[PDB]
Order: C-alpha cells, then structure tokens, then sequence
RNA sequence: UUUGAUGUUCUAACGUUGACCCGUAAUCCGGGUUGCGGACAGUGUCUGGUGGGUAGUUUGAUCCGGUGGUUCUGAAUGGAAGGGCCAUCGCUCAACGGAUAAAA
RNA sequence: GCUCGCCGGAAGACCAAGGGUUCCUGUCCAACGUUAAUCGGGGCAGGGUGAGUCGACCCCUAAGGCGAGGCCGAAAGGCGUAGUCGAUGGGAAACAGGUUAAUAUUCCUGUACUUGGUGUUACUGCGAAGGGGGGACGGAGAAGGCUAUGUUGGCCGGGCGACGGUUGUCCCGGUUUAAGCGUGUAGGCUGGUUUUCCAGGCAAAUCCGGAAAAUCAAGGCUGAGGCGUGAUGACGAGGCACUACGGUGCUGAAGCAACAAAUGCCCUGCUUCCAGGAAAAGCCUCUAAGCAUCAGGUAACAUCAAAUCGUACCCCAAACCGACACAGGUGGUCAGGUAGAGAAUACCAAGGCGCUUGAGAGAACUCGGGUGAAGGAACUAGGCAAAAUGGUGCCGUAACUUCGGGAGAAGGCACGCUGAUAUGUAGGUGAGGUCCCUCGCGGAUGGAGCUGAAAUCAGUCGAAGAUACCAGCUGGCUGCAACUGUUUAUUAAAAACACAGCACUGUGCAAACACGAAAGUGGACGUAUACGGUGUGACGCGGCGUAAUGAUGGCCAGGCUGUCUCCACCCGAGACUCAGUGAAAU
RNA sequence: AGGACCGAACCGACUAAUGUCGAAAAAUUAGCGGAUGACUUGUGGCUGGGGGUGAAAGGCCAAUCAAACCGGGAGAUAGCU
C-alpha cells in the first residue's frame, strides 16, 4: 500500500516554504515563534 | 427526425436519438469561438453551491448574437451548427457587409435563406422587430425585457411567446409557463418559434449520457443520515412540495398572471 | 392652519448585475450624459407570528407578593417610593424539608 | 576459470519524481550485513560531474495563487481590475565512432545546424500593447505505402571435428553505417490568374472577409519513405606481438538481394458518431501615430556571442516511500528468436542474477503439492475446499423473449507425421528483359526469385496427436434487483448506494437555491423544450409479471472427485542433531 | 456503434489457505469482476474542522473521525479508582 508521505520538493517548498509562510500574516507569527525558540531550521528548504 | 436504436444490448435497448441531417458536419467558425472552463459547482470560496454538477465532455462556448443590432443589413444564412451550450441549434449568418455571426435557428429557417433585422423588416419568421411593430396575436422568441439587453425569453428549443394584448407603451406576452408578463414596447424580439422542437423525444438511454453531459448522481434524502439530511423538506430545512418562495416586491408590477 | 391614512400623476432623494464616453491596450471600479422604476424596493432600531436550521439544557416550602394598621425607618431638609413591626390571604408548587418561574 | 539453475514485456537498458557522493581507486576489520568475511551501498584518504544543439534557465499561458487603484467588512481581513506569478502544455538548433577506473548527444575525430550584435555590398518604404491566418486540438474504426526490427539466400574468414557419417543441399561469426544536404515520390488538402467595388474586421490598411465579372482548367500547400553526397571515412569477423599476465599496439576480407513486419512514420491523415472536442506566445501579412537625403527591412558575404545552473550513482530498488539491506508500493520509453491469434503461455539471444546462515537424519506434527483399490457428497449449517471440462474445424442447438438475446445453450464427429494433388497449391510480394513516356522516384507484359495458409487421398508410429503451459463444469426450479456500475481504506460488495425513465413542487432572470456580516460568486456567460428540491426506479397493467443480466439467497439433477467410510505412500520448508548470531509477551 | 463479448497490462479484493509476539500496524498463491469507459493514471491547484467531501457506509479528512492534529484556558472537574 502506498504510504501517506510521497516526497515532492515543489510541493514541500510551496506548502511550507518561507515565502509561503510570509505570504500570510499568521505565517510571520509562526516564523517569529520559531526564531524565539531558537531552532536552527526556521522552515524546510534545500 | 427521431430514430429508435435496435436493442442490441443494455444501454442501447432504451435509446432514442434525435438526428438532424441538415446540421453542419464540420468544425465551427473559429473566429467566434471561445473557451468554456467547467466549474463543477464550485465558487470563489471553492465550496459546492449547486449539487449534481461536474464532469462532462469538454465544450467550447459559441458567441450568439441575441441583441441583433445589425439594423437594415440583409444577410444570408450559410448553414446550421450544433451548439453544445444550447438545447437548440444555432445558425451562421453572413451579412452583405461581409461579417459573420451566430443566431438562434427558428423552426422555419434553413440554409440559404434570407434574413433581415431592424424595424424596416418583413414578417417572415426569424426577423427582428420591436413588439410595437409586430402585429398582436403573433408568436415570437428571444424577447427583450429592457432596450438593448439582448434577449432572455424563449431561448430554448421549440419555445415561443404569444403577443396577447397591446396596452400602449407596454405589451402583454404569454409564455410557455402560463405566465402573463407586461414588457416595454421598445424591447426587441424575434419572429417565429425556436427550432429543434424534437428535443423532448430523446431519453438519454443510460446513465453515461447524463454523466458525460454534465450531471452527477443524485442521492435521495431518505438514504441520507439524519445529520446529513433532515429526512418533504429541502436539505436546508425549507418545506418543498407546494411552498412558493417568490418574494421580490420589485418586478411584481410586471406580473399579470401566475402559473396555474 | 397642523395634518396624517388612502387614490392618480411627476422628479430632485434613492436602485440600475440597461445603453454611450473618459481615467483605460481594462467583463472591475469611479466620474459625465440619457432611459427605465421611484417615494415602490432595500437598508438601520423597535415590535407581532413562524422558525430542531442552529445553540444551552432536562427527562404552605421558596421567590413574588394582594390587602390592612403602625409616620419604626425613609440615604441634605418635608413628602413620596422602598424597607421593618403585628394580621390575614394566592398554588393536593401532595415530587408534601419543597435543588430553576421555565425542560420529553 | 568450468560446469548446474533463474529472469529475460525483466529479476534487462534507459530515464521522470525522489535521495545527495551511496560512483571508481587505495586502504582496515573498531561498529553494521540477522553467521565468518580478507568482502560491501561499512571506517579513513584520494579521484571523479566539461553543454549555443541534453534538460533546467528564458517568452506565453490554462486550472490556480498574488494583486497597484476599487468594493465590502469593528480590526484582522474577504473579493477583484489593470498587471504579475504559475508546466503538468505551445517556441531555435547534433548525429556516427573512440576514449578513462568513474563524464559524455558535454571530451577527441567529421560532417553540420539555429538565434541575435557588428561591418561591407545592391535594393527598398519602414513602423504596434491594433487587425487577419496559423499556432489550435474529441471519441471510435478500416485500408495503402513505409520504417525500426527479424528469417532465408549470395558473399567473406574459419572448420571437418576426442562416441557412428559429415569437401557437403554441411556448420560456426560478420554481412552496420547516423544528422545535414539535393530530388522530391506514395498519400492527403485545395480550383487557381486578373480587374472593379463594399456602411464589415470598436481608427486606417495593398491583409482577411463579401459582391461582380474576362481567362484556364491546371496551379498551389502538405507529405513519410527510397535514392546519391554525407562516407575510396569510421566500424568490421579473425590473425599477429607483448602482458605490471587485468590487459595494450598493428592489421583488417565481404559489408549485397528477397521476404514478413509492427503499438513507431505518412497520419494534428481519411470515414463516421454525438458527448461538438483549451488559451497565449514565437511565426507570415496590413497599415495608425513619426520619419521617409535618415532610420529600418530585405538578399549575399566576414566576424563576434549564445551567459548561469544538473551533468557520478540508485531509480520496479539494498540507495526512493514503507521505523529495517522489509515477500509491499512507485510514472514513461526500447523490448528480439521458436511454437503460439496474442505484450498471455514453455524454452532461449543480448543483458542481469542464484535472492547474506549452512552441514547431517529423513520422527510425530504443521505448511504446498503428486498418486490411489471400491463407493462417489454417505463429511459438512452449506459441493466450503478439493475434483472435473476447458482450444480449432463440421452438424446441431429447447422453453421464454422486449425478437436483440437465450447460445459457446445442451448435444454428436476429425485434429500428430510423411508423399501426392502441388520437384510447396491458392494467395501475397515482386527482379531483369521488352514497349511507351506529359522524361523520372513515370504507365503496361512478365514472372525470375522469396514468402505462403486451408482442404482431399494414401501410408505411417504411438494406450492417448487441442498429447507440454495456456485453457467455461452443465441444466432445471426459484425470491430479490431493470442492467453496467459504486460503497462501510483495514471483519458486512449485498436485497444496500447509484442509475436512464416517471410524477409532484418551486423559480420570469437583478430568478429560485447555496457559500458569504457585505461585497462577489456557482446556478449561467444558461434562461420555461432552462435549472433546484422531493418520492419511486426499465417495459405491460408504489402492487402484480418480466426477456437478458448477477463473484446475489435457497433447492434439485448428470460428470467429477480424499470432503467422508479410511486414510496410505511419495515429493520440497520447518519441526530433530551440530557449528555461528540471537527476542518476546509474563 | 455497442456505459458489447472472451481475454493480457492496469484497477478491486468476492472465495479458500498461510500469516496474528507475521516478510507486511490487512500481506502472499489460485481461482474471481471490469479491462473503450459512469475507466484509470502522472503532474499542477481548489474545497479546512459543527467545517470540507461523500453513486451515502455515519464512510474519508496523512496508520487517529458519531466531529483531526498542534499550543493555551488547564494542574478543567471527578459525590469515583
């Protein structure tokens, strides 16, 4: 059975990319939370 | 014409086709073509607003001249074509000035006939005359409700409206629904009745006909769960089967009679 | 003379998902012209009815007090309203120590 | 290195997505490989990715997203125009051979091709977000020419050979060559030349469209393939000389005919059908504004540039998704020989592998199978499972029926091989010669040669010739449901859901209905022969019947058999012993 | 021509067996139905939680659905263990 996750760089970038996050106001808040927490990888990117 | 298919198999056993030999067996006039992207019942929000709509064979929208603003320009009807967007076939018209357009083909229109629009036009079927000029007690179609609107009434196959009285600047029209409407005289209309009157004889044979025509399966209320459907009421709680919903109070002044 | 309810007509309010022109290589939008309706429709507050479509729930007590007398008191003074004192009265509120005025 | 076996429409080769050096070499068994391992997709070091012609990049855009102004909404924010993104699509160009341990359509050898800038030469009107053509399209199906590809024959080099014969009608290996260039054929499309005029193509136009005429009847467009150049070039079986003994250098004969032939090309072709089958850009043409001694364009020549990014490796898997080196899943292309209708099936070429625990014995028992005396469903809730038929050709095929179907109903007989018909027939293809020719890829004779079913007779071997794999059990009664189809991913595939049809009701369009505080949308760029909701579900009169249909419920009959009386033997993996690694619930 | 017939790839799992601390958190073998469409699939987007979608089973919404997941109210409350 095909599993739930089917990798695709284009889909990943356009769904969870930094530009996608910044497009919406809430994504900016999510990025701010990530920066405050201090995680090295703010978002998924190559 | 009407033809009954041999019952060679299920899906042909109950098939009745409406064959029109005089239709054009070729591509439509490309310059007047335009794309028609299906919506599947979705809207701007992307949710479903109308049910039982989706799929279907791809079709191209043909621009049809309903207003008929070419006044005093005699034209020749080149041929007839099948318009997927209308239940009635369309007709290609070439004007003397050298321009081509589409019109609705009435019952008595065939290839090679002559047509003319404007007030200075004869009484032959298909001509565009104001209802003021059209004699009372006649049959017309593609009637306009406002000057220059284009025409909205009697646009389906074999549909026509009767001019029943003439009250000065307004005219009374009986529609195929039994509706008596009062319309301004300056509005334009087309003589005769729409063609392709045999549109009723088709039965579509099987599910696939409607499926590729654009209709999707309909689910009855009883089979639905209480949460999904109230189950005689509509899915949204409106009581159907004998409950009028006409509440406008704006166009009622143009209403003379109600359906009986 | 104030006039309102109603009837006919009209435009200056108002609608125009009618037409023409401009910003504009623009089905949007705004502006200028006109025609169509026009004090109708619609909108804002209030209100009568419907409204499992939706939402919160169930399966002589008590609260309210009717009347009386008593200036006991009555929030600046004098009244009045509201409270206290004594009498009586309205519910087999009987699920009768009665959990809500209001629930299958 | 030699044997045995498996895949071979894949268990082979390419890719797309997805991983990111797992690719090659040197080097070691610290940890992993369900055991050892000197080995590896493991540890460390080094090397490896070469693009004007491959793709990305870039021009345009569909679905969709963002959205200057603008509308709406307490704010957040929602919608949307001009515009901007967005390939899953449309635009320009490369092929053959060779090379490393890893790149090649990128490097080397040869032939080229495409887009723009610069300068010269001779001409000329140029000039658009504007107009016209094209780009630009569905389903199904038949034929003709082709090609990739394969068979035979001729030719070339070799062989005559360890168990009988094999200088012979014998055997082995080769018999390949691209893109570009010119001819342009088979085939398909279309009637052309000239003049005059027209409120049409939101301005104009010599461009498109329309109307008139005089002229010929041919012209024009598209178009695979073949033919010569490409190429007395590369490649080429095989032999020769050295080998760090893995391998490297020299050489190199023939390189032809016929047949069959595809899902690939002519073919976005042609014929029919309703379900009527994208958009834009590049591209050819017309002019508007402005300039026409310019500028610009055309045709030829020389030159410059064509940047940047990925270029290893896996890609039906050990490397991707499944926590695993997981019996699972992953889109497209090429995909040959024999028998075969077939990409099915059995054995093979090319190419790739023996799947990361084995060695002994052959207990009960478990798992998957083969055989079997008699009965042939007596076992079982139940023919559950097992057993049996299964293909081609000839004859024949009942009741019912909506006249289509039932039906392959059911049921009867021949299938192998050899000679003749016929030194392989009919059929298909078709050489050379000859005659014509509006003269080349042009039309007739002709059958050379190749391929080539089906059928009759006679003979012949076997217990059995559709002898292997592949490959319907059959009929009757009967309730349900029109049928096809879909559903409870992961215990219910059905009588359930859905269905074409039927009937009621609502909606007159700024329509109803629904998402939205409202804007605005689908309905519908449709409109009463249109759409929404409701109940039933073909057809004849929710009730009665209903042909066909059904992995539907039940019963019966013919064959069949290990289901059973009753199990017995045998074939493979466990179970048992030895060596190495090594959990669990509780 | 057939929402035609037998039948490969492809789709699904209707029957049987093994697998239940299996190779697989529904798998494998032979039968099985469709296999020109009411078919399937690659890619690219839209429909978002009283909401979406649903040929409709109370089915699916990333192994969780008669109301998903993540952080907070929140150390909710528990006459209960």
């Amino acid at each position: 059975m095909k599993r739930t996750f089917q990798p695709s760089v284009l889909k990943r970038n356009r769904s969870h990319g930094f530009r996608a996050r910044m497009a919406t106001k809430n994504g900016r808040q999510v990025l701010a939370r990530r920066r405050a927490k201090g995680r090295a990888r703010l978002t998924v990117s190559k | 014409a009407v033809v009954k298919c041999k019952p060679t198999s299920p899906g042909r056993r109950h098939v009745v086709k409406v064959v029109n030999p005089e239709l054009h067996k070729g591509k439509p006039f490309a310059p007047l073509l335009e794309k028609n992207s299906k919506s599947g019942g979705r809207n701007n929000n992307g949710r479903i607003t109308t049910r039982h709509i989706g799929g279907g064979h791809k079709q191209a929208y043909r621009i049809v001249d309903f207003k008929r603003n070419k006044d005093g320009i005699p034209a020749v009807v080149e041929r007839l074509e099948y318009d997927p967007n209308r239940s009635a076939n369309i007709a290609l018209v070439l004007y003397k000035d050298g321009e081509r357009r589409y019109i609705l083909a009435p019952k008595g229109l065939k290839a090679g006939d002559q047509i003319q629009s404007g007030v200075d036009a004869a009484i032959k079927p298909g001509n565009t005359l104001p209802m003021r000029n059209i004699p009372v007690g006649s049959t017309v179609h593609n009637v306009e409700m406002k000057p220059g609107k284009g025409g909205q009434l009697a646009r389906s196959a074999g549909t026509y409206v009767q001019i029943v009285a003439r009250d000065g600047a307004y005219v009374t029209l009986r529609l195929r629904s039994g509706e008596m409407r009062k319309v301004e005289a300056d509005c334009r209309a087309t003589l005769g009745e729409v063609g392709n009157a045999e549109h009723m004889l088709r039965v579509l044979g099987k599910a696939g006909a409607a499926r590729w025509r654009g209709v999707r399966p309909t689910v009855r209320g009883t089979a639905m769960n209480p949460v999904d459907h109230p189950h005689p009421v509509t899915p949204w709680g409106v009581q159907t089967k004998g409950k009028k919903t006409r509440s406008n109070k704006r166009t009622d002044k143009f209403i003379v009679r109600r359906r009986s």
